[PDB]
């Protein structure tokens, strides 16, 4: 419940040059060249779909390979 | 759509004659290029500060 050392933590409890990538880059216009001058199940498929949302709201450490064979 | 000119005596007679061409357009690019730095990538988002 927050220290006294504040600038080891908000890196420690937790990008902008992509913010300022598309700022130049894509908030830019036309350039370049230039001229002169339903209580649980319903919960539960909200969830899935949402779970795509957030999953596809972004994109290594893991890799899984999958087999089917006998005992 | 082009001109013509009559002629006299024996020769084929002249019928005017129409060119219908069609040119197709190219592709090209320009690329440059910019770096920047280890440094730079910690000063320009909040790294180091």
């Amino acid at each position: 419940t927050k220290p006294l050392p504040t600038a080891p933590m908000a890196w420690a409890e937790s990008s902008p040059r992509e913010l300022a990538g598309h700022a130049p880059l894509r908030r830019v216009l036309r350039p370049p060249i230039a001229r002169r001058d339903t209580r649980a199940t319903r919960d539960d498929t909200e969830q899935a779909v949402d779970k795509i949302l957030r999953g596809a709201r972004r994109a290594p450490r893991y890799h899984l390979t999958r087999q089917v064979t006998l005992t | 759509h082009q001109p013509l000119i009559a002629r006299d005596g024996p020769h084929p007679v002249e019928q005017p004659v129409h060119n219908y061409m069609t040119k197709v357009i190219d592709r090209r690019a320009l690329n440059a290029a910019f770096s920047l730095a280890t440094e730079a990538i910690a000063l320009l988002t909040g790294e180091a500060l």
